[PDB]
């Protein structure tokens, strides 16, 4: 499919940035997670980034560490996450769906088989958090064979060699985390997938700022999860607060 | 691009977030440079000799082999300053930290022995040391926590995940990814992302080099086999390395069998786990069927690393080294036997290596064999654990 290509073309028509929330699948439970995700979409999310709970998320800070713990407390497994992904896609045919994965969960039952299941359930991209471009070949190849975009992080300490590699290897979008203008213009020069800024995006002004700097949009890596954490005792207030937040963040992409 | 091969056959690699790759490349370059630098080697040699106490004895055990055709030597890393082999490679890594202009050390620890070694090296060499330790481990290792603190290190309990060694490993990597301009990550075993398996081997290889010289002096020939416990793989690869090209010499690594392999309550991923990708490397893992990382179980606290170094996985795959397991009860018996018959109190980790040598002897008592066991540490730290077990049984 071409879900990212179609989204960016549509956003470019409307002079609009993308806003992409992250949440952990199955946090704080499967049912509530499904409702959370439909609320994010209804409220204006342009795409989703979805985590699968993993025992040892060594690229994640405390907010997401705790989300994983909640999902494990609810007994959430990768198999259940894939059942969730199929249901999400069946409800929402055009929204790009990206996974944030740890390498062991991709490798566990075979790299090719993992990407084949992603294709079957309708996932569009996979970012493997602990696979640097240097180790990425079998992941990117399997992704592309199954019509999945492999997503790479361009970190704050990126050099030119890395920019060229990420530009060559990535698809869908570049996950942006040396001057910001430099990275963004260099990525465009090298024909990289459109850049989404993912560093500490927690307020509307940061969305506007990302677009102004020339990025195609912004990813909220943990702010959505923080709202879940804060509202655990009140499922209905949780949804209300998520709606208000996503609405505000999307409004800022204009 | 790296200077050195990050893999041992299919095992190893650099499976870290992209943000950490510059830290690994910097460390590899500093190591390669250090290995060609006579000044670095002389400073390392001086600390090993005059601070740590190398060379360590090779003790012939006078009583335990009586009535058999086994001759058994113990390489006495229990006599190194700090009471275990961990001290050797911390001194080398602390010097690499200084070579790179770092002023701070991060370390992970499970049983606390690597944490103590990191703390003592940091105190000697003027580095600010922080140690991550799973909260469950902190609770059960108050003596070591206190030593680390007496030596001026900050000990940070880790409450995420299982609150054990793996979780402490994650936290150390998280810290380093933000702090690597000023801090060095002093990884405690021959595992993790390249270049650590290589560095840790080269900074432990004096164990085997000395053993070779000592056994030649005393016996006029190489050993038939050298035997070492395997938690993450550092003391074993330190003993093995200099013998790898001596193809007649057996290399035997002993993983913890815990309550027995068939119970699943063990720590023997090399022979009984499944290859996965975690902690920066592709290696055999303790893991669930759906790929969640699990803990290693052993009576011994130090055989808790839930994977194994990739060079061991490689040496096994090609048949150069053989790996076996020893249960809690076998290790405990070997502990008691060495105390009573040789007057040496061995670490419970090391007791796993000794137990397998005793099995080699007892199973075939008329087989002529010259064995060396790496005695990776002393067992003072274990006497309460042993006491509690012997009382529970009713032996005391
Ligand atoms: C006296 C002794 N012998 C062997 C080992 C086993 O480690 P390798 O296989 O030699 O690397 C250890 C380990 N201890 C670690 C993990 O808890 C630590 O202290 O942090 C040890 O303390
Ligand atoms: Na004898
Ligand atoms: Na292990």
């Amino acid at each position: 499919m071409e879900r990212y290509e179609n989204l960016f073309a549509q956003l470019n028509d409307r002079r609009e940035g993308a806003f992409v929330p992250f949440v952990t699948l199955g946090d704080p439970g499967i049912e509530q997670s499904l409702k959370i995700i439909d609320t994010l979409i209804d409220a204006g999310a342009d795409a989703l980034e979805l985590g699968v709970p993993f025992s040892d998320p060594l690229a994640d800070g405390p907010t997401i560490q705790n989300a994983n713990l909640r999902a494990f407390a609810a007994g959430v497994t990768p198999a259940q996450c894939f059942e969730m992904l199929a249901l999400i896609r069946e409800k929402h045919p055009t929204i790009p769906i990206g996974l944030l994965m740890y390498a062991n969960l991709v490798f566990n039952n075979g790299i090719d088989a993992f990407y084949a299941r992603c294709e079957q359930v309708g996932v569009d991209s996979v970012l493997v958090a602990d696979v640097p471009v240097e180790e990425s070949a079998p992941f990117r190849q399997a992704a592309l064979r199954h019509n999945i975009a492999p997503i790479f992080i361009c970190p704050p300490n990126a050099d030119d060699d890395l920019l060229r590699q990420v530009a060559s290897y990535g698809r869908g979008y570049t996950y942006l985390l040396l001057p910001l203008h430099h990275l963004i213009e260099k990525l465009k020069e090298y024909h990289a997938a459109p850049a989404l800024q993912g560093f500490g995006i927690s307020s509307p002004e940061q969305v506007s700022a990302a677009v102004r700097a020339g990025a195609a949009g912004a990813i909220s890596g943990s702010a959505i999860v923080k709202i879940i954490e804060k509202n655990l005792a009140s499922p209905k207030q949780m949804l209300a607060e998520l709606r208000s937040f996503v609405s505000a963040m999307k409004a800022a992409s204009r | 691009t790296t200077l050195l091969n990050p893999y041992f056959g299919e095992f190893g690699g650099m499976y870290v977030p992209q943000i950490l790759m510059p830290a690994l490349n910097q460390l590899e370059e500093a190591f390669v440079s250090a290995q060609k630098d006579p000044e670095f080697q002389a400073q390392f040699a001086d600390l090993l000799k005059n601070y740590a106490g190398r060379p360590t004895a090779l003790t012939k055990c006078q009583n335990i082999t009586a009535g058999t055709r086994t001759t058994l030597y113990l390489k006495r890393e229990d006599l190194l300053h700090g009471g275990a082999h961990k001290t050797n490679q911390v001194l080398g890594q602390a010097l690499l930290a200084k070579r790179m202009g770092k002023s701070e050390i991060i370390a992970e620890t499970g049983a606390g022995q690597h944490g103590v070694a990191s703390a003592l090296a940091s105190a000697l060499l003027g580095l600010k040391c922080r140690i991550y330790m799973g909260a469950k481990d902190v609770e059960r290792q108050s003596p070591n926590v206190f030593r680390m603190r007496l030596m001026g290190a900050e000990v940070i309990p880790v409450h995420s995940g299982s609150a054990t060694l793996k979780d402490a490993c994650n936290e150390a990597l998280r810290d380093w990814s933000g702090s690597y301009e000023t801090a060095h990550y002093m990884l405690g075993t021959a595992a993790g992302p390249h270049p650590y398996p290589t560095i840790v081997r080269e900074f432990q290889r004096m164990i085997g080099e000395e053993t070779k010289a000592q056994i030649l002096d005393k016996e006029g020939r190489l050993p038939d086999a050298v035997i070492a416990c395997v938690g993450g793989g550092s003391n074993a690869i330190g003993m093995f390395a200099d013998f790898i090209n001596d193809t007649s010499v057996g290399l035997i690594g002993v993983e913890p069998g815990g309550h027995g392999i068939e119970t699943g309550e063990h720590g023997a991923p090399l022979k009984h786990g499944r290859v996965g990708i975690y902690f920066g490397m592709k290696a055999p893992m303790m893991q669930t069927a759906d790929g969640q990382i699990e803990e290693s179980y052993s009576i011994s606290a130090g055989l808790d690393f839930p994977s194994v170094g990739p060079q061991h996985a490689y040496l096994n795959s090609i048949g150069r080294a053989d790996y076996v397991s020893i249960t809690d009860d076998e290790a405990l018996e070997a502990f008691k036997t060495l105390c009573r018959h040789e007057g040496i109190i061995p670490a419970l980790e090391s007791s796993h290596a000794l137990a397998h040598a005793l099995k080699m002897m007892r199973e075939q008592p008329e087989k002529e064999q010259l064995l060396v066991v790496n005695l990776s540490g002393r067992g003072d730290k274990d006497i309460f654990t042993v006491h509690d077990i012997l009382k529970a049984r009713g032996e005391i």
